[PDB]
């Protein structure tokens, strides 16, 4: 029953191997004023909180708040020894190379699990798709990412990286709204306008006509209920916010959208590879929700490919989740036993897997 | 035109051919050449010369082995000489034929370090390479005995449409008062998917160590081959990285220092002169 | 009578570039009868020439010239003086004048330096131009490499609307060497070739040479960061290829599982299916 414990800039998720559901689904985030306060307790007493996020974009910057995490982890999300059997773990494509080990040492000396197969975290949505060969789109909270993957391998050399992600578009978002005349201040009402980007946002194909008929007619409105009794009718930014998307420019990022990065992402590799890989490309990740963001896809890359042979892309309905599952799938099988990082070499060579067992 | 110096020409061209497939080049030489009877002699000596300079491989007729062809290690003649198994042999040049199963005999002086030299040098091929070959010979040259490592490796694919190839030699003297390290590195890679990319690169290192015993002496060049070499991808992976900042901004910038597209209708279409006593009263 | 000359340019494209010129002299020694034709179509490096009035240097060229006499763009003139009509289509010289003018301003801010020309045609419906850019590499600086690009314009004509339709056809050549003593002689090189169509306004406030402008920049920065990225960029990928910074028979221990491990893999995704 090994333990999937996905990291992540938005969400921390956690749970057992036998599930197809994550049990512990609780934000990353650790504030100070007793000084372990993380979680929805953090996020309740903001009013004396200073909160800050381990995490930044991928990369862990501060350690010890992420051993916070950790601990808060394995004690009052799971109610579990640490050492009672194996735990997996998931880090991003193009990180330092040390980091993959510097949170090794700092497992084995406070928790000494049993092994560890540290692993990224997009080899694997592509499993949990069902398939063994595709391009993976990891537009999580902290940064996007393009990443083709051939059989289980990941190309180092051929993937890319946007610095676009969820908490910019819900900036964006909120700096539209003060334009209206509903003014949101402060981080206290963030929480609530990350609510109306969940569930009062599309995308749209006519990026103009879209907006001409926004203007002309006022059929595309809609009443959302704050929780104070008040009732905002919102009209224009509902294909306004996720179209920054395809066009970085409104924020004021020069990089490319994420609709021609799929196409560099594939021009870096072979001629005989193609055919496989425009055949199947996976979404995943949590800013991939919002209803018509296949069609956009699908409309813009026969646009810029050649007429000459077919494009699918797919997409299933868990994507948001699709990183644990993924996991937990790998975790539990026949094979799987004999290759793990296990304790035993960690006991036998000493401190010296760190340079050794990086494959 | 002259004959000669169509030969000649031809001789040349093959002699710079293109990165590793010769089938093409030979056939458009042919086209364009009438009198293949002076082809067949007057081009001999260029399409060996192609041949001992690339350090191609060869499949012998099925002792589960290929050797290289080296410039400075082969017999010289006609039938040319292996370091293993003791069996020389004849390689066409053109249609690969495999004769010649006459033995010879080496000189046997100082085999211990050339066998030493093929096991340390094999351990060392064979895991840190993808896919590589490697050929060790021994020489008595002015009355000195020099053992000459080579390694070359190839990754042919026509269909990707690129060809690549590394080729690397070493020397090693016999001087019991000081030894003393030699090496040269070349590369070659091609790409032409609807272009042309060529890439050459080419170096040479001088290094030595102390002298010691046979117990020993397996060691020390193999790891002053193997940290010049990790040393040279470092260099090259470390220059290449910054190309877009260091050496490419030279021939042409990204961006201007604007970081924007240049308008052309205010460039299609005084005040600095004012704003300097401003400039002078105020600083 | 067909296949040698599509012979010769594969001939062509599979030598270095750094001696092309050399091969062309070559080229003339071979077959002569196919000498004239084949200029037509193998790019060949362009040569500079120097204008004696206003002591300034141009670009030679192939559609400049008639006669075995070339024209230069500021100063109208040829080497015989005044035997043969030179510069037609007056109008047109206006827009040559801004032009040579025009282009030298973007030579200012990319490439700081460098020599320009431009050269336009009359045909039936519209016009045409031939855009010539050379940078040779600095003599103080260590890094020594040459660019060059060619530039094909036409543009169509169009009873009402105002709108134009431009093909623009380019083509580049690079050259780069680098001596550093850690890495001891690279040499890289390059050619490229490339069309795009594109419809467009006509207006007083943009003008049709504000449009070749923006479709020559736009040109040259994609060609630029195309061949930066996606064709230089897996060379270094062959090279890594041909062996690993690190020793690996770590993963030839496990490559073996690893093979199995797919094949059960593929068998249990047909298992389940979902
Ligand atoms: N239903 C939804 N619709 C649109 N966006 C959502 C939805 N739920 C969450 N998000 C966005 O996704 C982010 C969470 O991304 P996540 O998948 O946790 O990234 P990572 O796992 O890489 O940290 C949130 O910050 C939020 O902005
Ligand atoms: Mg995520």
């Amino acid at each position: 029953t090994a333990l999937v414990c996905d990291n992540g800039s938005g969400l921390v998720k956690a749970g057992f191997a036998g599930d197809d559901a994550p049990r512990a689904v609780f934000p990353s985030i650790v504030g100070r004023p007793k000084d372990s306060y993380v979680g929805d307790e953090a996020q309740s007493k903001r009013g004396i909180l200073t909160l800050k996020y381990p995490i930044e974009h991928g990369i862990i910057t501060n350690w010890d708040d992420m051993e916070k995490i950790w601990h808060h982890t394995f004690y009052n999300e799971l109610r579990v020894a640490p050492e009672e059997h194996p735990t997996l773990l998931t880090e991003a494509p193009l990180n330092p190379k040390a980091n993959r080990e510097k949170m090794t040492q700092i497992m084995f000396e406070t928790f000494n699990v049993p092994a560890m197969y540290v692993a990224i975290q997009a080899v694997l949505s592509l499993y949990a798709s069902g398939r063994t060969t595709g391009i993976v789109l990891d537009s999580g909270d902290g940064v996007t990412h393009n990443v083709p993957i051939y059989e289980g391998y990941a190309l180092p050399h051929a993937i890319m990286r946007l610095d676009l992600a969820g908490r910019d578009l819900t900036d964006y978002l909120m700096k539209i709204l003060t334009e209206r005349g509903y003014s949101f201040v402060t981080t206290a009402e963030r929480e609530i306008v990350r609510d109306i980007k969940e569930k009062l946002c599309y995308v749209a194909l006519d990026f103009e006509n879209e907006m001409a008929t926004a203007a002309s007619s006022s059929s595309l409105e809609k009443s959302y209920e704050l929780p104070d009794g008040q009732v905002i009718t919102i009209g224009n930014e509902r294909f306004r916010c996720p179209e920054t998307l395809f066009q970085p420019s409104f924020i004021g990022m020069e990089s490319a959208g994420i609709h021609e990065t799929t196409y560099n992402s594939i021009m870096k590799c072979d001629i005989d590879i193609r055919k496989d890989l425009y055949a199947n490309n996976v979404m995943s990740g949590g800013t991939t929700m919002y209803p018509g963001i296949a069609d956009r896809m699908q409309k813009e890359i026969t646009a810029l490919a050649p007429s000459t042979m077919k494009i699918k892309i797919i997409a299933p309905p868990e994507r948001k989740y699709s990183v644990w599952i993924g996991g937990s799938i790998l975790a539990s099988l026949s094979t799987f036993q004999q290759m793990w990082i296990t304790k035993q070499e960690y006991d036998e060579a000493g401190p010296s897997i760190v340079h050794r067992k990086c494959f | 035109v002259s004959d000669e110096e169509k030969v000649r020409i031809a001789a040349k061209f093959i002699t710079h051919a293109p990165p590793g497939e010769f089938n093409e080049v030979f056939n458009d030489v042919r086209l364009l050449l009438n009198n293949d009877n002076l082809l067949r002699e007057g081009a001999a000596h260029a399409f060996a010369q192609y041949n001992m300079d690339q350090f191609t491989p060869v499949k012998i007729e099925g002792y589960e082995d290929q050797v290289l062809i080296t410039e400075h290690g082969d017999l010289g003649n006609s039938r040319f000489l292996d370091p293993r198994n003791k069996i020389s042999f004849k390689f066409d040049h053109l249609r690969k034929e495999a004769s010649d199963p006459q033995p010879e005999e080496a000189d046997g002086g100082l085999k211990s370090w050339r066998e030493s030299c093929d096991s340390a040098l094999r351990a060392y091929v064979k895991d840190h390479y993808s896919n590589g070959f490697c050929t060790v010979y021994a020489k008595t040259i002015d009355g000195q005995q020099t053992i000459i490592a080579c390694i070359e490796s190839h990754q042919f694919q026509p269909k990707n449409f690129w060809n690549g190839r590394w080729r690397s030699e070493w020397k090693f003297t016999i001087t019991p008062p000081t030894a003393q390290v030699v090496g040269v590195l070349k590369i070659q890679v091609h790409y032409y998917e609807d272009g042309n990319v060529q890439l050459v690169s080419h170096k040479d290192v001088q290094d030595s160590l102390t002298v010691s015993n046979e117990a020993q002496t397996a060691k020390e060049f193999i790891k002053i081959i193997e940290n010049a070499e990790n040393e040279y991808q470092t260099a090259i992976s470390e220059n290449y990285q910054t190309m877009s900042d260091t050496t490419f901004k030279a021939l042409r910038r990204q961006l201007p220092v604007t970081r924007t597209k240049i308008d052309w209708n205010k460039i299609l279409s005084a005040l600095m002169e004012v704003m300097q006593k401003r400039s002078k009263a105020i600083h | 009578s067909d296949q040698q000359l599509d012979c010769a340019l594969d001939l062509m494209r599979r030598l270095p570039p750094q001696q092309i010129e050399k091969n062309l002299s070559d080229l003339i020694d071979l077959v002569p009868s196919l000498c004239e034709d084949l200029l037509s179509s193998v790019d060949q490096p362009l040569k500079i020439a120097r204008d004696k009035v206003v002591g300034k240097d141009y670009l030679l060229c192939d559609y400049n010239r008639d006669g075995d006499s070339y024209r230069s763009p500021w100063s109208n003139k040829y080497d015989p003086p005044l035997e043969d009509g030179a510069m037609p289509s007056a109008r047109l010289r206006k827009l040559e004048v801004e032009a040579n003018n025009a282009f030298d301003q973007y030579r200012d801010l990319y490439f700081e330096g460098g020599v320009s020309s431009v050269y336009l045609w009359d045909l039936d419906h519209g016009f045409a131009g031939v855009i010539l850019i050379k940078k040779a590499g600095d003599g103080s600086k260590k890094i020594k490499g040459c660019w060059d690009s060619i530039h094909v314009v036409e543009v169509q004509e169009k009873s009402s609307g105002r709108t134009a339709h431009y093909k623009l056809t380019s083509t580049v050549m690079l050259w780069l060497q680098t001596n550093k003593s850690g890495s001891g002689t690279m040499n890289l090189g390059g050619s490229l070739t490339r069309q795009m169509e594109k419809d467009e306004t006509v207006s007083d406030c943009s003008p049709h040479i504000a449009n070749i402008g923006r479709l020559v920049e736009d040109m040259e920065n994609k060609i630029r960061s195309t061949l930066n990225e996606i064709y230089f960029g897996k060379t270094k990928d062959i090279v890594n290829g041909l062996r690993s910074i690190d020793a690996i028979p770590d993963n030839q221990k496990f490559k073996q599982l690893q093979r199995e491990l797919s094949q059960v893999l593929t068998q249990r995704q047909i298992g389940i299916q979902l």
